[PDB]
């Protein structure tokens, strides 16, 4: 799962919702 | 996340008025460059991204920094600390939050042990850092059975080891953490955000065993707010913060000091 | 450029005023049966309770500073509602709050009228006092700005107006739901204000969501006979909501 | 009665004729004594919880026996209710002792927020009074007294998180191998 | 041959009752948009009006004669309901009357438990007296059936039960809306009662709808210890509704 | 794993009584809040996730601290220790498992060794750790040839190197771990889950030949359980433990004290 | 509100008891050809075995504090079950647990009778002491709660009841399969126990399954002429099955 | 082989079965 911001992948590696990373918007 | 952009604007001789209106309705007077001025025309980049709530409180700061004094004699009877667990302590933060009356976000939680050495060695040194939630019992020794946390979440870190870090999903037993607090207690006391924001306390203890070189363990913690949403935004802190979850500010026997600099003349800035 | 509210078995006009504001753009409502967690049939009083409850008008002169009362609380004595609040654990609502001041074409002046949520005023002292429940409990008086020694100062709310009470400057006061009384304009201002606070409903006593507060930022200056005008509150609450029936509390 | 059965059973007396509390307890789960059981013990292994709680009451006494309590549990946001009347606007269940034993009643989870601490501070879940709707009446030739027991259990409602160590148990000193 | 009975955030049980009556059998309701004239919006507090509400145990013995209490009035202090009594000038409810009284096997005895419509009493006198507002408004407590002496008797009611306290003969007392409790066989009564009145609603003070009365019309007899039993009575309104929402009377 | 959640309620006037029921039945009685209050209706989030067995145990606690003394003199005779493996030594953990009479699982074991310095330097430290099972030769030296682990498992860890870790697969010779154990020997002695949990012993030795400083390794041991099932919950140990494989708890001229505490009269808490 | 119990060649009854109560909710059955692990045909005497074997009725007073027994061994005298019980290594069944006792309508009590699966019991002293074989052995007499010295305090359990035995609380116990007698509603309580270890069959002797538990949490009050009386057990195992066919060992 | 908890991925690095994670429910 990869995108663009202002190309990368990202999935996450961790079981628990706070485990991720910093949210989109 | 876009900025609109600005349009050719032209010699307006209107019976229309915009410019024109009234803050006491309480709205901020729409008014726009071109209503008032014959402008150009501006393709806009610039980009609010970086003006995101999450990426202003999406970053890591300081909280907290949990000085340890290793004792040798009576080595199991001190040598813990303990932090009833909170932001208001360390106004960088504070302040930021305290912009608006409730928070809600999961925290990404950053530890930097720092051992001083005191004997001409450092020796190994292993610390530990247990979570402990309000209830759960209270160390109250080095070897406290409470160190086995069988439930607990404790966390190990030892001289050599990179910086510990962890993530904690948004706690409280209601849909955001208070910010402030208009209320007392069941007992009518305690008038303060400190009525709710009760997290429990975070505690670390030097697991290394009775021996040789005295030395001190400066455990400073620091803080990422993640996945972040935010309500009714507030005036900002104007003056030094006196105490955690209080508003007080009143200092001893010194000026009430804003940050607004005085001027001569205000025909002069 | 008019107005008219009704509420209840009441009904409210002002011949002059600046359209009235909705607090933070939401209008009042019951219950989300997806939010509540009071997991009891609760009691809505409607026209008894939603109706117009008008204060104790308090006295602006060319030298007064300010005054404030919170909500809930400041309605503890009006009837049904305030007995519901007390008999119930737990309540909810939004109002309407309708601040009101007349005085003529030959008057200056204006005030700063700003609903509150969760204010948490600070003691006006340095080191561990706190503020002392009965002090941000005054009911339909509210508190006066009086800059004379209060009898026990320890847990006496500062008296600093201009810092919002709080440590937050007076003038970034806007960004919260507000309007201006400028006697040369206006004549009254309202406010509709939802429940707001992180919880379903809570405790009517041991918390005021709420906390209105006016502020004379421009001194009322006149060359007329009367030189102390009274500024009139008059409150509807909203949508009234109570569980936890038990024993009236004291 | 601390270190017998006898601390588990509430005794009730043919002899009063009143509105008269019997007991009363605070309501949160890892409040006392109610700690101790079951639900309170696990509980005691977070930090946070929220729910409806089942209590149950079984009389003992005599088949002949007759009474009516009143099971009362009164909203926090006030303190302990001193009379019936201040007991019984609260939620409450009138038990009529008859043929079935047993009556189940509820705690209606009842707070400001979603959950709860399971360790408290000041703050209260309300309590469960006991009072005397009518009177414990017997025949002649009967005991006097009459024992009734309390038990408790979560609801579908009830729910706990945030895992951590139980204070209900401890260990000072070390185990023999 | 049961019961279980719930109101508001409270729930009556009997391990043993006759199954209760209904008043003239018509199940209470609010007021009929065709029959009201009350043409202001009417209040509903529902939950925490229309909740039982427990009275004060009254003790038979082998010598009680008899007692009564009348509705509404009796729970012109039971929370929000008394209060939105007052508070309004006009009111309507039906409610539930529960009265129980356990024993045992051991016991003999029997009430008429009977509920009474527009109930004039009359006072015990010859010639221009009449009844005193105070005496037909005890509130909870309700007159007990007591023979002597009354600080002024000149507005006392009869204390002449069996003549059901109005010159009609108990016995052509079950006209009315009645049960018995016959120890030997059942420990409670039950009792529905719509709105009956020949208009949409009524002052809560000025008038009493109802009257509940009870009478021992078989002593309590008995060889066991305890030959004195105490008698609850424990009502709930239903479908409260109050017009004319204004100040608080005294 | 949801939670059901809550209904409308109304004003049941019944023939039919829930609430009533007997326990003698030994049944808890099926009894939920509509049935007896006039209820709101509550669509509920509440998840029991965390509620869940692996979550419970699913946490690593500590079981053992096995502390070895370095002694340069004789260092290639002593300097080993051993432990006969079990849970059982740390209440903590052992509360918990001693919830339910079985319990199945793998488990992870992680190790904290500690070095605290007694000469004014560390120097390095290499330790050993077989893992020895109730039948393998036992080492009765810092170089007894079992050391060479031709089949057993060992692993070995160094001054620098990060906490090691392992995993290991439930073992024993029947469905499940015993918790407790109503049975004796095949001698009728040792009343006592004694009788089965021998799971063998773990060794550790330093490698490091005979050098210069004397010092101290605390190895603490900690275990997850994973990939668990349990069978037959019990009440909770209610007091201390006082030895391994017994319920046994009365102690050495002292109360019997549980956890309940006192109060002064029942109409009031 | 009844029941009639068959088995083997032996039937119970009771005019009065509480819908007996099943082990962790699975009825008793034989061996799974996939569990097992005893290679040989085992042996399954059925009627025989698998029968009502009724105990030593034990005295209850308003002094008594508590019993148990242990599952099997208990009934290692009991005909061929015992028998085949000593004559073959491994063994395996579930029980039917009948505990009656009657009383009359003027006494009260109750007991918890509840059964218990591994249940390891604790010796009453400080240190290494255990538990000696011949006294988690008693048979069908069982074990009181006697406080009063015995002949080796060194191997005895705890006399301590309400710890239930092993440093556990007495109404924490219900966690187990369980009833209750309580004199004023039931007269007898009963339990079917499939077998419940994590092996496929264990040693007969070596080791108890089960172990049930009775005590008298609500003491055994009574204005009559009889104020003892007694409590007697009937069990019934089921799928009786044993390997390991050899000599009787003793 | 990634899910949906309380999207990541996850497959085993470790050819024995108790190697392995943490369980599902
Ligand atoms: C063990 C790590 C502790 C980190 C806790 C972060 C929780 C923030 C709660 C905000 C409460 C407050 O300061 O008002
Ligand atoms: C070498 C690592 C040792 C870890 C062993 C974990 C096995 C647990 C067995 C439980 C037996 C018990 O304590 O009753």
């Amino acid at each position: 799962a990869q995108v663009s911001r202002q190309n990368y992948f990202n999935i996450n590696y961790f079981k628990d919702a706070a485990s991720n990373g910093a949210s989109k918007l | 996340l876009v900025v609109p952009n600005i349009n050719s604007s032209n010699p307006t001789t209107s019976n229309s008025a915009p410019a024109l209106d009234a803050a006491e309705t309480g709205h901020t007077s729409s008014v726009q460059p071109e209503d008032v001025i014959e402008t150009r025309y501006v393709q806009t980049s610039q980009t609010r991204d970086e003006m995101s709530l999450e990426s202003f409180l999406g970053r890591s700061g300081c909280i907290h920094e949990s000085k340890l004094e290793v004792t040798l004699a009576n080595y199991n009877k001190e040598n813990f600390t303990v932090w009833a667990i909170n932001l208001q302590e360390m106004a960088q933060i504070r302040r930021k939050f305290e912009l608006f009356t409730y928070t809600r976000f999961d925290s990404e939680i950053t530890l930097v042990p720092c051992i001083s050495a005191l004997s001409q060695d450092i020796g190994h040194i292993t610390m530990q850092y247990m979570y402990v939630p309000p209830g759960a019992p209270v160390p109250n020794s080095r070897d406290d059975y409470a160190w086995q946390s069988g439930t607990n979440a404790s966390v190990f870190w030892q001289h050599g080891q990179a910086y510990p870090r962890f993530s904690l999903p948004f706690l409280s037993v209601a849909s955001a953490y208070y910010m402030f607090y208009d209320g007392y207690d069941e007992q009518d006391q305690n008038y303060g955000t400190a009525n709710t924001n009760n997290m429990g306390s975070l505690c670390s203890r030097i697991v290394t065993e009775k021996h040789i070189h005295k030395v001190h363990i400066m455990t400073r913690i620091y803080h990422k707010a993640k996945h972040v949403k935010a309500w009714c935004p507030r005036p900002p802190r104007a003056l030094e913060y006196t105490r955690a979850h209080r508003t007080n500010f009143k200092i001893e026997d010194r000026s009430i000091q804003t940050a607004i600099v005085t001027r001569p003349i205000i025909t002069t800035a | 450029r008019i107005i008219q509210i009704t509420r209840g078995d009441s009904t409210i006009t002002s011949q002059d005023v600046a359209n009235a504001i909705v607090a933070y753009g939401v209008w009042p409502h019951y219950l989300s049966s997806k939010d509540a967690s009071a997991i009891d049939k609760p009691s809505q009083p409607d026209t008894s309770s939603n109706r117009f409850y008008t204060l104790r008008s308090v006295t602006w002169s060319s030298s007064s500073k300010g005054w404030w009362w919170k909500l809930p609380d400041a309605l503890k004595d009006m009837g049904i509602f305030g007995e519901n609040m007390f008999y119930h654990y737990l309540g909810r609502s939004g109002y309407t709050i309708h601040v009101q001041c007349n005085a003529s074409k030959f008057h200056q002046g204006t005030l700063i009228v700003a609903l509150i949520p969760e204010h948490q005023i600070a003691s006006a002292l340095h080191g561990n006092v706190n503020v002392g429940y009965n002090y941000t409990h005054p009911g339909e008086t509210g508190r006066e700005v009086k800059a004379e020694t209060r009898l026990n100062p320890d847990l006496q709310p500062t008296e600093e107006y201009w810092l919002n009470f709080d440590g937050t400057l007076l003038g970034n006061i806007t960004i919260f739901p507000h309007q201006f009384i400028n006697l040369r304009s206006n004549n009254s201002a309202t406010i509709i204000a939802p429940y707001v606070n992180a919880v379903p409903m809570d405790s009517m006593r041991s918390h005021n969501n709420w906390s209105l507060v006016i502020i004379p930022i421009c001194p009322l200056e006149t060359s007329s006979a009367i030189n102390t005008i009274p500024i009139t509150i008059s409150i509807s609450p909203m949508c009234a909501e109570f569980s936890g029936a038990r024993a009236k509390r004291q | 009665y601390i270190n017998s059965e006898n601390m588990y059973s509430v005794v009730l007396q043919s002899s009063i004729n009143a509105p008269d509390k019997i007991f009363s307890i605070r309501t949160d789960v890892a409040s006392q004594p109610l700690a101790t059981t079951l639900i309170g013990e696990i509980s005691s292994y977070f930090t946070h919880w929220t729910g409806s709680l089942r209590f149950s009451f079984m009389f003992c006494g005599t088949a002949n026996t007759t009474v009516k309590l009143l099971l009362a549990y009164t909203p926090p946001g006030i303190a302990e209710p001193t009379t019936r009347k201040d007991a019984m606007l609260g939620t409450h269940v009138i038990w009529d002792v008859g043929l079935q034993s047993t009556i189940s009643m509820v705690v209606p989870w009842i707070s400001a927020s979603h959950y709860r601490n399971t360790s408290p501070g000041r703050s209260t879940s309300g309590y469960i009074t006991c009072w005397y709707q009518t009177r414990l009446v017997i025949p002649p030739q009967t005991p006097p007294t009459a024992r009734l027991l309390c038990f408790v259990s979560g609801c579908k409602d009830f729910c706990l998180r945030m895992a951590r160590d139980t204070n209900l148990h401890l260990q000072s000193g070390a185990i023999a191998q």
